[PDB]
This record gives structure tokens, sequence and C-alpha cells, in this order.
């Protein structure tokens, strides 16, 4: 639970060093670049 | 990386009418004025339009906010 709890904002330094707060969707939107598609496409895309 | 900051973000900026994406990095929010830099480093870049993409208007984008962008045109001309 504390894991998840954690991972939900903590982001990228979770497991690595000092927890940091990052807003969820901004979160995605970079993973989302992570694999290749654009950014912007979550946003645009992000209710569905 | 240790020692932090609070700063205020946005998904994007609008400029123009225009919705403005970073490339790279993240808008941050400094003590009154924005910039762009990475993730892992703070080091504030003046927000200027080849460090950044736009994509669609100013419609769909849920957060943003008002800004402006520097184009190297207007000293340059
Ligand atoms: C980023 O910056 C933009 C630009 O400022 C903001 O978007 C603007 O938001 C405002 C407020 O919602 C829109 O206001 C427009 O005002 C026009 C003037 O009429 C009003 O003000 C006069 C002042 O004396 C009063 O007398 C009058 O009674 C009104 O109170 C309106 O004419 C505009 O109406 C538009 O939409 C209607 C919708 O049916 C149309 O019918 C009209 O023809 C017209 O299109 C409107 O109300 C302003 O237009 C917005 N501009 C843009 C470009 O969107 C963003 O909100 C801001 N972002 C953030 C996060 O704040
Ligand atoms: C948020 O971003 C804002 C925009 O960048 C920051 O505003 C800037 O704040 C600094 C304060 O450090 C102002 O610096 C000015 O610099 C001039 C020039 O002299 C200084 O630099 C020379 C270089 O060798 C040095 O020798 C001198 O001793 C000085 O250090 C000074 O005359 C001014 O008094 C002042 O120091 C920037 O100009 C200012 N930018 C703008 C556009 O106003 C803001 O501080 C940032 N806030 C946070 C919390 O980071
Ligand atoms: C980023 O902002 C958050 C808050 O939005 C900061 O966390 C908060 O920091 C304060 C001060 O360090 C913590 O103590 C508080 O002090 C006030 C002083 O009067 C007191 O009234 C409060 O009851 C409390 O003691 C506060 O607990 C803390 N809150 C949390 C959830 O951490 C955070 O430190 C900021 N980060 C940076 C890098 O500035």
């Amino acid at each position: 639970a504390a894991l998840v709890s954690g991972t939900a904002t903590a982001g990228w330094t979770f497991g690595a060093g000092a927890a940091l707060q990052i807003p969820f969707a901004m979160q995605m939107a970079y993973r989302f670049n992570g694999i290749g598609v654009t950014q912007n496409v979550l946003y645009e895309n992000q209710k569905q | 990386p240790s020692q932090e900051r609070n700063f205020t973000t946005a998904p994007a900026i609008c400029h123009e009418g225009k919705a403005y994406f970073p490339r790279e990095g993240v808008f941050v929010f400094n003590g009154t004025s924005w910039f762009i830099t990475q993730r892992n480093f703070f080091s504030p870049q003046i927000i200027t339009t080849d460090n950044t993409f736009v994509s669609g208007n100013c419609d769909v984008v849920i957060g943003i906010i008002n800004n402006t962008v520097y184009d190297p045109l207007q000293p340059e001309l």
C-alpha cells in the first residue's frame, strides 16, 4: 500500500533518492514521451 | 540528486492563442518568472520558440496558462 501510494505521486526518484512531488498527469505525459509518442497526445486525449 | 526547491508548473503555455508544449523539459515558475528546465537539475532557461513546440490551439489543454514566447526574429530584424 505504501509503495503504490508513493509511486502515484513520487515519480522517478521514488526508489533512488529524495522524494519529489509531481502532478499525476504530468508524470503520465512524460512516460508517454518515453515510449515515442509526442507528449501533447496525452493531454489532448487525457479524457479518453 | 538531493537538495530541492518548490516550483509551480504548467502542462503548457498559451501564446497568440496557440498551445505551446516543452521539448525535453518542464515549464517552471520561479519568483515571478517562467522558465524551462530539465527535470533532474534546476537550471532555468528562457522560454524561446526553438526550445518548445506548438500544436493545436489553447482549447483542449487542461491547466493551460497565458505566457509569452521569445522569438530571436524580433531583435535580429
Ligand atoms: C489567457 O488570455 C486569454 C485572452 O485574454 C483569456 O481568454 C479570454 O477570456 C475572456 C473571459 O472569458 C473572454 O472575454 C471576452 O470578452 C468580450 C467582451 O465582452 C465582455 O466585456 C465587456 C467589457 O466592457 C462587457 O461590457 C461585456 O458585457 C462583456 O462582459 C466578449 O465579447 C467575448 O465573447 C466571446 O465569446 C462569445 C461566446 O458565445 C461570443 O458570442 C462573442 O462573439 C465572443 O466570441 C468574451 O466574453 C476572451 O474572449 C477570451 N479570449 C480568448 C482569446 O479566449 C484566457 O482565459 C486566459 N487564460 C487564463 C487561464 O486565464
Ligand atoms: C526569478 O527569475 C527572475 C528573472 O530572471 C529573477 O530576477 C532577477 O534577479 C536578479 C537578482 O540576483 C537580478 O540581478 C540583477 O543584476 C544586476 C547586474 O549586476 C549583478 O551581476 C554582475 C555580474 O558580474 C555582478 O558583478 C553584480 O555584483 C551583480 O551581481 C544588478 O544591478 C541588479 O541589482 C540585480 O542584481 C536580475 O536582473 C533579475 N532579472 C530581472 C528580469 O529582473 C528572480 O530573482 C528569480 N527569483 C528567484 C527566487 O530565483
Ligand atoms: C514545498 O511546500 C510544502 C507545503 O506546501 C512544504 O512542506 C511544508 O513545510 C513547512 C515548513 O518547512 C512544514 O512545517 C510547517 O511550518 C508552519 C510554520 O508556522 C506550521 O504552521 C505548520 O503546522 C508546519 O509545521 C510543513 O509540515 C510542510 N508540510 C508538508 C506536507 O511537508 C515543503 O517543505 C516545500 N518544499 C520545499 C523544497 O520548499
